[PDB]
């Protein structure tokens, strides 16, 4: 389907608390979140607006992929425009740049 | 001051020249000039409006305000007391031509 853009270059994830009463002031390491994401889900296909439930140190979070950038192997620079359309899909890799943003609730620190 | 001591200012800018160019600037407009120059230098990376995600470590790891930024900034901030030298400058818009020598004599006088 994609032809060349088969990998995920940059992925943006909005993080929210599944339960409002479970808000924790704990400092979340984005690198650890990305490491857990790669460790638990490898070689999976994801699309924009797709939802996921993540269990990090016993804490349950709702993750929504707000946007995705698809790149082909051998592209030194990510000249491809970041697409918010659900058409674009990619394969997760151990080098994808994961950017975490506050969820619409804005409770995750 | 901090801009210079954090190796964030190019080696091209000459402050004496700038102090000479800003003729009637008061004390509160040099700050505006610095802010405008910084905004100009920043806008070359983020590209606000055309497309985001261009913010990456490489682009922001070598930020340096050059001299062209200040000259461009000189078109945004304008004095408030030096509003009558511009009119004098617009009265000789047609240009001076020395079609004879009497002109030179009167100028010398």
């Amino acid at each position: 389907y994609s032809g060349k853009q088969s990998y995920l270059g940059s992925i943006d994830i909005d993080i929210s608390f599944r339960a409002r009463g479970k808000a924790v002031s704990t400092v979340f390491d984005q690198d650890e979140l990305a490491k857990q994401f790669v460790r638990c889900y490898e070689s999976q296909i994801f699309s924009p607006t797709q939802y996921l439930i993540m269990e990090f140190q016993g804490h349950f979070f709702d993750l929504k992929i707000r946007n995705v950038q698809a790149i082909d192997l051998g592209d030194i620079e990510p000249t491809s425009a970041v697409a918010t359309g659900i058409e674009t899909k990619g394969i997760l890799t151990k080098q994808t740049q994961i950017n975490f943003f506050k969820g619409r609730d804005g409770l995750v620190n | 001051k901090k801009m210079r001591e954090n190796n964030m200012m190019s080696d091209d800018v000459n402050l004496a020249e700038l102090a000479a160019l800003t003729k009637n600037f008061s004390g509160a407009e040099i700050e505006g000039l610095v802010k405008s120059a910084s905004s100009f230098a920043i806008n070359k990376t983020v590209n606000i409006g055309k497309g985001a995600t261009k913010l990456n470590t490489k682009d922001i790891a070598k930020l340096k305000v050059t001299r062209e930024d200040f000259l461009n900034a000189l078109n945004d901030v304008t004095p408030a007391f030096g509003i009558s030298e511009e009119d004098l400058k617009t009265c000789v818009e047609g240009g001076m031509m020395l079609y004879s020598e009497r002109v030179n004599s009167i100028l010398k006088n």
